[PDB]
RNA sequence: ACUGAUGCAUCCAACGAGUCCUUGGCCGAUAGGUCUAGGUAAUCUUGUGAGUAUGCAUCGUGAUGGGGAUAGAUUAUUGCAAUUAUUAAUCUUCAACGAGGAAUGCCUAGUAGGCGCAAGUCAGCACGUUGCGCCGAUUACGUCCCUGCCCUUUGUA
């Protein structure tokens, strides 16, 4: 069902798209988007390093669970 | 020539001293006792069952 | 043409069996190093001299019990009557058959046909 | 004579057979008043066989749980070997394997 | 971007990672496909939908002749060929034709093992009273 | 609500046991590259690390982290050898349709890394005494980088 | 003191409604849901445990997932974090209000007056309504994420919030009204 | 299958059992081999660094990397002999099966279930049995409805 590459049309949107949402998970990326969970991990890892968003808890190795930054 | 294979190992090698039976051979601690033979004489050896 | 391996059938008889074993699977080598005594060693004579007895034009059936003997490119083009269980059956061993055991070729039992 | 060290092994099937020997040989040492330490009780090596009760397969598959028990116990001494031979040779017990050892 | 693919006369799929995409080729699997990817210098992070012309050309050379790139022989499928007598790697529809040769060899030879293929029973000596029943 | 609790005093950073064992290996693996000494095998393309494992390791620095882990493990238990280190990196093999069992680790790769530490001379025999042990220079190599990682 | 995971305080908050009160075990309380202790010798030691312990305890199913309490601690520790994320207040007050509304009110027992297997209307006890609540919470969350690539923690967090709510999307709040469908008729 | 599979790292058991059990050093991807070496055993193997577990990564709901049957080819091991393949490895080959129809079994606290280990038969072979620990729940504390049982009064050809 799902798209595997970035899709560089939606990369310009994806800067705007994810910081709107209240829940930020593996699932909420492919909720808004229609791509496999794997991109979502490297997306929210990219949005840690470059972008805004922050960890709810320091970390875990299975369920990530970020918030919007609120700034 | 006749009347001997290599008879060194396996159940054909060895038999119960008391009844000459290979089957059910208890070889723990070097008993060489067929089980039918072993259970009835077990008290006389030393073995007393509890729990 | 089309002997058995990269080494052709002209050369193989010439090649020594001892160094020959290197070009073998896994059990033939194990069997050969352990091997052989008794009445396999008589068939190395007996199946060899079975070739000369016929006048020409390419044999006569030498009966055996040894299913466990592995065939060897010394003795190819011979014949071996291998034991099933009651009856002997004829096996003209070929250039292709080297590697395998004798009692693989002669079956023990009839396959099926229920009802 | 010379300063020696002796540590005598005791083994049997019964508890009651050794508890004679442990009480007797320490009092036998205390005739001469040698340097005795008390009897060091090692862990019990329980042997085990489980056979089926029935001769043949019939009925429910029931099992015996047979057991031996073996009791290693060690009387310690510091004394020469000529002295100890009087103590051990008198008061030998029925069916108790005993072996004297220097060091 | 390229959806769908074909390497060595067998259809490799996109939407799959490059190591696992190569197992869709017959006569390739998981551990050897890593050695193909490592010695072709392909990034395993990349996706099999991409694959540039440099990447596929190296894989066909390694799949044809893996003895050249120091794969030490126990990795190969048909190890010692039993015809020309060398360490050989069988890939794709070669493996179909090799299986047709090796079974029909044993039918002409008339082994017990060959007759099991001829009748289509279990070969390896398994208790077929109850098991492998339905057919 | 932030996380509660400490120990009574702020914990001393001196020896290697005070360092968390995974975070030690993260540093000292990178130390093996940047120093240069240790040296590569030929076989690195193959392996997988065990008879039991059905696949090769993903990370290309699987050898350095293993040589990092084994060197600190000499400090935990002083006396050990090759059959010892086969047990410590044991794992669940999957037999097939059958139930699961234990299995021992690879003996080539675990022996080789010790011989490379012997060439520098951090871990050594012990020719008469059964089992390898770390030397004086082995400890100061460990304990200097224990203070660095927490810092 | 006493806080769950150290990020929450047992102190404060309150039971939602009369009944199912005192049956619940809050008030004092233990950081970490887990406790290995003897709770099954008497027949009302079962409502001495705090219900967060009874959630993690009953969250292990079926044969494959049983045991591994340490694993069920993690996914509940994530679930209480997500509950906090939406409609933030207290994970426990939302969880206590969920298990209030979760379990069924009435039930059909078989009393025939000899011969027949005939149904009859019977109200449910306060203990069983807590027993059924935590069971029905989980079996929604497990079934929701069984084939879907959604973490169980996500299902649990979602299931708990829904139960507090009257959405009825939940498996639990449906299976309340599915029993109360037939329990109305058996009057 | 995602409370998961896979690759790395972390660190914890008890019952045994040996005149065969196996540490230590070299060779080998692996299995295994080779040269020394302790042990009649609370001393040596062994504190048997067991696996569910924990931490950090990749995979993404696809019968897919879940599943490992079926099948070819090779390398060692036990034996006097392994073919109808004794096993153990290395590469491939990649089916059925998406929680199981009617029927029906086992079980009340360190118990169920899961996860290993050891012993018995044994030259070699456990998917079996007998013991051993580890992780550790849900739900009853009642009843005679089903299926049987025990004791009375009662009827019987």
């Amino acid at each position: 069902n799902h798209s595997v590459l970035f899709d560089k049309a939606t990369y310009d949107k994806l800067l705007a798209d994810i910081p709107k949402a209240r829940l930020i998970t593996p699932h909420t990326v492919c909720e808004r988007l229609k791509v496999n969970a794997s991109l979502a991990r490297q997306a929210i890892r990219y949005l840690k390093d470059q972008g805004l968003i922050k960890i709810v808890g320091e970390h875990h190795h299975s369920q990530y669970i970020y918030t919007r930054n609120t700034s | 020539l006749f009347n001997t294979r290599p008879k060194k190992f396996g159940p054909g090698s060895r038999q119960c001293r008391v009844c000459f039976n290979r089957h059910g051979m208890v070889r723990k601690y070097g008993l060489m006792m067929c089980r039918q033979c072993f259970r009835e004489r077990a008290n006389q050896i030393g073995f007393v069952k509890y729990r | 043409t089309f002997s058995y391996r990269g080494v052709e059938l002209d050369k193989l008889l010439d090649m020594k069996m001892e160094d020959l074993l290197e070009l073998f699977r896994a059990r033939q080598r194990r069997k050969f190093q352990r091997g052989i005594k008794r009445k396999a060693t008589t068939l190395m004579k007996k199946l060899r001299i079975s070739k000369k007895n016929c006048a020409f034009g390419e044999p006569e059936p030498v009966n055996t019990h040894l299913r466990d003997l592995v065939v060897v490119p010394e003795m190819i083009g011979s014949v071996v009557g291998v034991y099933n269980g009651k009856q002997f059956i004829n096996v003209e061993i070929k250039p292709e058959m080297v590697g395998y055991y004798l009692g693989e070729f002669s079956i023990s039992y009839k396959p099926v046909r229920h009802g | 004579q010379r300063l020696h060290r002796i540590r005598i092994t005791l083994t049997s099937k019964d508890l009651k057979s050794i508890e004679r020997v442990c009480t007797e040989l320490i009092n036998g040492a205390k005739e001469k008043n040698l340097q005795v330490a008390g009897p060091v009780r090692l862990p019990v090596k329980t042997l085990r066989i489980t056979t089926r009760k029935s001769p043949c397969g019939e009925g429910t598959n029931t099992w015996d749980r047979f057991e031996l028990r073996i009791y290693k116990r060690l009387i310690d001494l510091h004394s020469p070997s000529d002295v100890v031979k009087q103590i051990t040779s008198i008061n030998i017990d029925p069916g108790v394997e005993v072996e004297v050892t220097i060091i | 971007f390229q959806h769908i693919l074909r390497i060595l006369n067998t259809n490799v799929d996109g939407r799959e990672k490059v190591v696992v995409a190569l197992t869709a080729i017959r006569g390739i699997g998981r551990r050897v496909s890593n050695l193909i990817c490592k010695k072709a210098d392909i990034d395993t992070n990349k996706r099999a939908g991409e694959l540039t012309a440099d990447e596929i050309s190296k894989v066909v050379a390694i799949a044809s002749t893996p003895q050249q790139f120091k794969i030490p022989t126990w990795f190969l499928n048909r190890q010692k060929d039993v015809k020309d007598g060398k360490h050989k790697h069988v890939v794709a529809n070669g493996l179909d034709t090799v299986w047709r040769e090796d079974l029909e060899r044993l039918k002409k030879m008339r082994l017990h093992r060959g007759l099991r293929h001829y009748w289509g029973l279990k070969v390896r000596g398994q208790h077929t009273k109850t098991t492998g029943r339905h057919g | 609500p932030a996380y509660l609790y400490e120990t009574p005093l702020e914990t001393r950073v001196h020896t290697v046991k005070d360092v968390k064992a995974d975070a030690f290996i993260a540093l000292y693996a990178n130390h093996l590259k940047k120093r240069g000494r240790f040296q590569l095998p030929k076989w690195i393309d193959y392996v997988k690390t065990a008879h039991a494992k059905e696949l090769a390791p993903y990370d290309p620095d699987w050898l350095y982290i293993r040589a990092a882990a084994i060197l600190r493990h000499l400090y935990i238990r002083p006396d050990c050898g090759v059959g010892g280190f086969r047990k410590v990196f044991s794992c669940r093999q999957r037999r097939g349709v059958r139930p699961n069992h234990t299995s021992k680790a690879s003996g080539k790769i675990i022996r080789y890394i010790l011989q490379q530490f012997e060439e520098m001379g951090l871990v050594e025999s012990d020719p008469e005494k059964p089992g390898r042990r770390l030397t004086k220079n082995g400890q100061r190599e460990l304990d200097v980088i224990a203070r660095q990682c927490a810092k | 003191e006493a806080k769950l995971f150290g990020r929450w305080s047992y102190d404060d908050v309150n039971v939602s409604d009369l009944s199912l009160v005192d049956y619940i075990a809050v008030k004092a309380c233990v950081f970490v849901p887990h406790t290995a202790g003897r709770y099954q010798k008497k027949r009302f030691r079962k409502a001495m445990c705090p219900i967060v312990e009874r959630l993690v305890n009953s969250m292990m199913m079926h044969g494959r997932n049983n045991g591994k309490k340490t694993l069920s601690v993690r996914i509940v520790r994530h679930a209480f974090e997500i509950i906090h994320l939406m409609t933030d207040k207290n994970p426990i007050q939302v969880f206590v209000n969920a298990v209030e509304n979760g379990g069924p009110r009435e039930d059909s027992t078989r009393i025939g007056s000899a011969g027949v297997v005939r149904r009859q209307a019977v109200d449910v006890s306060p203990l069983r309504r807590v027993n059924q609540a935590i069971y029905l919470i989980c079996t929604g969350a497990r079934l929701a994420a069984f084939r879907n690539i959604k973490t169980i923690a996500e299902c649990l967090a979602d299931e708990i919030m829904n139960c507090a709510k009257e959405s009825s999307n939940a498996y639990a709040i449906k299976k309340k009204d599915e029993i109360e469908r037939v329990a109305k008729a058996n009057r």
